[PDB]
RNA sequence: UAAUUGCGAUAACGAACGAGACCUUAACCUACUAAAUAGUGGUGCUAGCAUUUGCUGGUUAUCCACUUCUUAGAGGGACUAUCGGUUUCAAGCCGAUGGAAGUUUGAGGCAAUAACAGGUCUGUGAUGCCCUUAGACGUUCUGGGCCGCACGCGCGCUACACUGACGGAGCCAGCGAGUCUAACCUUGGCCGAGAGGUCUUGGUAAUCUUGUGAAACUCCGUCGUGCUGGGGAUAGAGCAUUGUAAUUAUUGCUCUUCAACGAGGAAUUCCUAGUAAGCGCAAGUCAUCAGCUUGCGUUGAUUACGUCCCUGCCCUUUGUACACACC
């Protein structure tokens, strides 16, 4: 509880300030996938009969 | 106003409330380099003391300075409202103080300590060197400590 | 020739009337004057210190002469300006209704304005009288 | 110091990659009957008066 | 850029074609003409038409014009 | 003129385009001195969809 | 009823109406003399018509003007326009044409629009900027 | 009760009625028709009801997983 | 001048200069001439004006800018640096003051002095960044008169403002200082310096 | 701090014997004559006009302006 | 040409979608029809100042007349008109005069064909399929959380002052909006340093709030270049408002504390006239909370009126073994 929280060193600002900052902080967007956007993953395909029945 | 004169009369620099105060500033503001005397306080105190604010810290009789202090540290007696005061309703004796000079540091210490000693979140928050008035802390103040 | 105040520029008039109400000695100055601000939208109190209540008195009066009726609200709105909300944008803010209301009550007791029907405060006929008079006086210094 | 005054008589067009320069034929004033082509820096119309700082020398293209 | 659309130029053509006597290098009257003599739905478009047919007349007066 | 000013998108993506609809409200009054008969006649008829007709009376 | 015309003047949204009747020569604005006015720097702007056309001229006439709308500079241009327009409107019904046209001449000549209203007006802001042309700000990524 | 009243009223030719013709496609397809038969029919009937022009779009998916659309216009329309 | 009056009356000097000569705040427009051929046509002076304020439509066409009265061009160019954008009443007054000041020093129609510092500051020739291939040399150009006036005003007021920043001397005083130092060109003015240097490099690269 | 906030009698006389040749006097000029800051220099402006030297030719806040007496 | 907008060239001729037209809003009508829910002049009732007429107000009706200003119906108006330069003397472009207006009159609304695996299943009782369905992924209730802080990035607000801050005083907008089976917009009177409180009040509104007396701005003072009286972060104490609830502080006020910031590297955004920039306001959200948006008016410039150098995009010509089309 609150006694805990004030008494706990390894807490508060000074302690953080003195730690190194990770590199994933200064990362970048990620992106993951995009030049696959037009490439269908479904592996299924339709078929000229089903399409011709539909449309 | 008027082309003035005087002689050796005015001495530059003068020391009140355990601090120092420059001459050659418009007195009202001189009083400000003391802790706990914002421009308003100074203004009203000087008006109450019966002083010519047109004067520098420069001139001013010794007497005058004395009165100025007396009122500065006994506001409630020399009819200053009490909503004008930095420490109304103590929290123990409940009187109203206008804590001044080297003592306002103490009073800050005191209050912060009371919060810490009682384990109150505000206290913990202080102890941690963080912002206490609820502001977001992701983005602001990173130059910091 | 004949005269009004409308024949006299704002400042030298209102200062003429300031100096007058001042001189006079009849007035009413609440007492909280000097220890007070004029609007929450302000930093420091007035610099006229002893006086300025006469300045606002004059101003208020002339404002009421120049129209039908006006209340405390309209004056607060008038006498108010921009308050720096420090680091967050400026916003207009009304001035204090005490200062004004008390001023009205003062000029009224001095019979220079009167509770109007319709609402508010209408200039008094003896207000007309005395204002047209010092107006005249102010053009007379200028002769 | 020798100033030389010339009157714009024809506006030729814009040079410079950016295209803010303007080629002009000017008839200098203290003795006409002689024309030179200069390059401006400001906006220019027919009949303005340029102070050729140096009197004989002239350009053409500009990249 | 003030260039007249087809419908306008087309209409000037046809009008001058079939009503050249009446019409007269004055917009003001060619206008009124257009009112009495053809059916348009906006003042604006009618004016545009008249003014151009007025131009066209005004230059026919000094030699023919193709079309 | 009643303006309503909304984003076109139902979501959030896209440059932030704004759109603004209006309903135009036209109001009129005609004052008439008459007897009961003509008012009742004239106002039961002249009826019209879309036009809100209101007949009052009095001088207060 | 004496001879009398009404006119007006218009800059931005301000509008200034003039009542120009037969009088002993007043020239008042809202309810004060045309000598007060202040803006002040701009004061001559409102004197301007009188001096362009000779101070006399206003001796057979009383002039009054009332401006509402616009703001401080806005109102100055409107009132002056209204006054000059006024004077000319009056010479057109009461004095003779040649006089009026001599006045239009000396105004129109020097000018500052005195007789003709400036058409400049607000353009509407459009979503995507704090102004009409001003677009907001982009970072790309 | 009685301060509100309903009347029906046949419509002068459903043929120039967007809403009617939409509902009609809805029904044609729902009643298990063809796609082009349904649409071309609605269109030919709208045209036949003396319209200046007409257009029917079918968007979404029929029978094949992937979505498609189709414009079916005849006659003359203006758009702006 | 024959005085005249009616109901609400018109002040003395007012009547006086008003109906007579058509002069400034109260300075002569007659006399006052442009000591450099050219520049005339691009420095106004006549038609004469009362104060440098005008609902001027001087933008909607390429050159009509020229026709705007010079003094008002100067005051216009005063009212910038963000905080001051707009604020012509400010500017105008600053000019009235400036002209009073300039007048105090050495007489002259101060509007004539202004005219002189304007004449005396426009670069007779300059330079542009021609390509010529990646490493861009600098082709000397002779600059327009219009550009010369423009840039003269720009320079004068800038230097005057930059000077005036962060010291007790007030805008009108330092504007008058720049104006004066420039009117009879004295290399103690920011303007004259900048002109002289532009032409130094412009020579240096022909 | 860097000085000119009082009057030092020598300063007063200095003001009286230095203010001709000042074709221009203002708040700024008085400061520039290595003395009086814009407080008491304003007073100097009011009090040379007590009678003499300075001839008032312009008006207001910020800008004042005077010339040598005649 | 803004335009597959036109001229012209011409195996093409003459057309339609789209552009244009159209519509809306801002500009001009001493011409039309009118108005106590807009206003002007006369008159009465009347105040003040001069007095010689005069000058400045009061008086939702004491009456008479009007429609310049305001309102909104109907019209009219402009067609780049006239003139002149320039051009294949073509469409056009330019300058001058006139003009409310001559940059598509300014600004928007509408907007073809085609494309994208753009975003949205978290707007929908729009929806396929999958999942889940009583120890629920249905729902509701209590409490916490989306605000958590070594730090990287974006939009912003406020500043570094003297074209300024402070203090008197002057004092002017436009677009909005507001309470029925309810508590919304609020004038006026008092009380209060303030925030606010309290008693009444007008308005379902061109009628009342409200001339929304907005802010920048103008003027007379104080300060005087000093992190200064520029700046107002952080923090302490007290008082009030919304709300069942304010702790992690909704917001408002007073006193006090008085940070960085002395014009910002590499870079990079936006913009051509009532525009840019400065400045406030109303509306959305809303019990309470705007440093956001959407509109609005106020003050109101400098600089181009050009080009293809950078960038981006369209177009020809050209190559293709691509056509699910260089993912
Ligand atoms: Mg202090
Ligand atoms: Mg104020
Ligand atoms: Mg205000
Ligand atoms: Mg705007
Ligand atoms: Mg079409
Ligand atoms: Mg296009
Ligand atoms: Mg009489
Ligand atoms: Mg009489
Ligand atoms: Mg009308
Ligand atoms: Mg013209
Ligand atoms: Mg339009
Ligand atoms: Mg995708
Ligand atoms: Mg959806
Ligand atoms: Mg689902
Ligand atoms: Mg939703
Ligand atoms: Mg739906
Ligand atoms: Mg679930
Ligand atoms: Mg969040
Ligand atoms: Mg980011
Ligand atoms: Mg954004
Ligand atoms: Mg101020
Ligand atoms: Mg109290
Ligand atoms: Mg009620
Ligand atoms: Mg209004
Ligand atoms: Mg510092
Ligand atoms: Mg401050
Ligand atoms: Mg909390
Ligand atoms: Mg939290
Ligand atoms: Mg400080
Ligand atoms: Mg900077
Ligand atoms: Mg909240
Ligand atoms: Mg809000
Ligand atoms: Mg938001
Ligand atoms: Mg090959």
């Amino acid at each position: 509880g609150n006694e805990g929280a004030i008494r706990d060193k390894t807490a508060g600002r000074r302690n953080n300030r003195s730690k190194d900052v990770t590199d994933s902080a200064t990362t970048k967007k990620s992106n993951t996938r995009r030049a696959t956007d037009r490439h269908s993953r479904t592996g299924k395909t339709d078929t000229k009969k089903k399409v011709n029945q539909g449309w | 106003s008027l082309v003035v004169q005087e002689q050796g009369s005015f001495q530059h620099i003068l020391r009140l409330l355990n601090t120092n105060v420059d001459g050659n500033i418009k007195i009202v503001y001189a009083l400000t380099t003391i802790k706990g005397v914002g421009r308003r306080y100074s203004n009203l105190v000087c008006k109450k003391a019966d002083v010519d604010l047109h004067k520098r810290a420069g001139e001013l009789t010794q007497e005058e300075l004395e009165r100025i202090v007396q009122i500065m540290q006994n506001p409630t007696h020399y009819k200053i409202p009490a909503w004008f005061l930095n420490r109304q309703n103590d929290i123990t004796d409940g009187k109203d103080y206008h804590t001044l000079a080297n003592n306002v540091e103490s009073k800050l210490r005191d209050d912060l300590e009371r919060l810490k000693k009682i384990r109150a979140h505000r206290g913990i928050r202080h102890f941690w060197g963080l912002r206490v008035r609820g502001q977001h802390t992701k983005t602001t103040g990173r130059r910091r400590a | 020739p004949g005269v009004s105040v409308r024949d006299v520029a704002a400042q030298d008039f209102i200062n003429a009337y300031a100096s007058f109400l001042q001189r006079q000695g009849k007035l009413e100055v609440p007492g909280y004057v000097d220890i007070v601000k004029t609007s929450s939208g302000n930093e420091m109190p007035p610099q006229d210190a002893e006086g300025w209540f006469y300045k606002r008195a004059a101003s208020v009066a002339r404002h009421i002469y120049m129209r039908k009726q006006v209340g405390v609200g309209k004056l607060n709105k008038l006498y108010g300006g921009a308050k720096s909300r420090g680091v967050r944008p400026y916003k207009h803010i009304d001035a204090s209704g005490s200062i004004n209301r008390k001023v009205l009550q003062a000029l009224e007791k001095i019979g220079i304005v009167e509770i109007s029907p319709k609402g508010g405060r209408r200039i008094s006929e003896n207000g007309q009288r005395d204002l047209d008079r010092i107006a005249a006086q102010t053009l007379e210094e200028d002769e | 110091t020798p100033v030389t005054l010339a009157k714009v008589i024809k506006v030729l067009g814009r040079t410079g990659s950016r295209g803010g320069v303007t080629q002009v034929r000017v008839e200098f004033l203290e003795d006409t009957s002689r024309t030179i082509v200069r390059n401006v820096k400001g906006p220019v119309r027919e009949n303005d008066i340029l102070v050729l700082m140096e009197s004989e020398r002239e350009a053409r293209r500009l990249r | 850029g003030r260039v007249r659309t087809k419908t306008v130029k087309r209409a000037s053509k046809a009008l001058i074609e079939r009503y050249y006597p009446k019409l007269t290098l004055d917009f003001q009257t060619n206008k009124r003409l257009c009112d009495e003599i053809a059916t348009i739905q906006s003042k604006r478009l009618r004016n545009k038409i008249a003014g151009y047919t007025t131009h066209l007349m005004k230059r026919i007066q000094k030699g023919p014009v193709r079309g | 003129v009643l303006k309503i000013s909304t984003r076109k998108t139902p979501n959030g993506e896209g440059s932030k385009t704004w759109e603004t609809y209006e309903m135009r409200i036209h109001k009129r009054y005609i004052d008439l001195e008459a007897p009961v008969q003509i008012v009742k006649r004239i106002t039961q008829i002249t009826i019209e969809p879309g036009v809100d007709v209101e007949v009052v009376v009095a001088s207060n | 009823a004496v001879p009398s015309v009404q006119t007006f003047g218009k800059k931005k949204s301000a509008t200034a109406v003039a009542h120009v009747k037969a009088g002993k020569g007043l020239i008042k604005v809202n309810g004060s003399p045309i000598t007060l006015v202040e803006p002040e720097i701009l004061r001559f702007k409102v004197y301007e018509p009188l001096l362009l056309v000779g101070l006399d001229k206003f001796s057979n006439i009383d002039i009054r003007v009332r401006v509402t709308g616009g703001g401080h500079v806005s109102q100055v241009y409107a009132i002056r326009q209204a006054i000059a327009k006024g004077l000319v409107a009056y010479h057109q019904k009461y004095v003779d044409e040649q006089s009026k046209n001599e006045l239009k001449k000396a105004f129109t000549s020097y000018d500052r629009t005195l007789l003709i209203a400036d058409s400049r007006r607000p353009e509407p802001k459009k979503f995507g900027g704090k102004g009409a042309r001003s677009r907001f700000q982009k970072s790309y990524r | 009760p009685g301060t509100i009243v309903l009347y029906a009223e046949r419509v002068q030719d459903r043929g120039l009625s967007a809403v009617a013709q939409a509902e009609s496609m809805k029904f044609k397809l729902l009643n298990g028709l063809a796609i082009r038969r349904a649409a071309y029919g609605v269109v030919r009937y709208v045209m036949e009801s003396g319209a200046k022009g007409c257009e029917v779009v079918v968007s979404g998916k029929l029978r094949a997983a992937r979505a498609k659309a189709m414009k079916f216009a005849d006659g003359f329309l203006i758009h702006s | 001048f024959t005085p005249v009056v009616l109901a609400t009356p018109i002040p003395e000097e007012v009547q006086q200069a008003q109906t007579e000569i058509k002069l400034f705040n109260k300075w002569s427009f007659e006399e006052v001439e442009v000591k450099d051929a050219s520049l005339v046509d691009y420095v106004q002076v006549r038609q004469p004006i009362f104060v440098a304020h005008t609902a001027g439509r001087y933008a909607n066409k390429r050159f009509r800018k020229a026709q705007c009265p010079i003094i008002e061009r100067l005051t216009n160019s005063l009212m910038m640096n963000g905080r001051n954008n707009g604020k012509k009443l400010k500017a105008v007054r600053i000019i009235k003051h400036t002209l009073d000041i300039i007048n105090v020093l050495t007489d002259q129609n101060p509007i004539q002095v202004v005219v002189d510092a304007i004449t005396n500051t426009g670069p007779r020739e300059d330079t542009t960044r021609v390509g010529g291939g990646g490493a861009a040399r600098r082709q000397a150009v002779d600059v327009s008169p219009l550009r010369r006036v423009n840039q003269a005003i720009a320079l004068l007021t800038i230097g005057a403002r930059e000077a005036a920043f962060r010291n007790i001397k007030t805008i009108a005083e330092t504007l008058a200082e720049e104006l004066i130092n420039a009117a009879k060109g004295s290399s103690t003015s920011y303007a004259i310096k900048k002109k002289d240097e532009l032409e130094r490099v412009a020579k240096s690269n022909r | 701090a860097q000085h000119a906030v009082i009057l030092d009698q020598e300063k007063y006389d200095r003001i009286l014997k230095e203010v001709p040749t000042y074709r221009y006097v203002s708040v700024s000029v008085l400061v520039d004559r290595l003395k009086i800051g814009g407080s008491l220099a304003r007073i100097a402006l009011r009090h040379l006009e007590k009678e003499g030297i300075i001839k008032p030719i312009s008006k207001h806040s910020k800008q004042a302006i005077y010339t040598r007496a005649t």
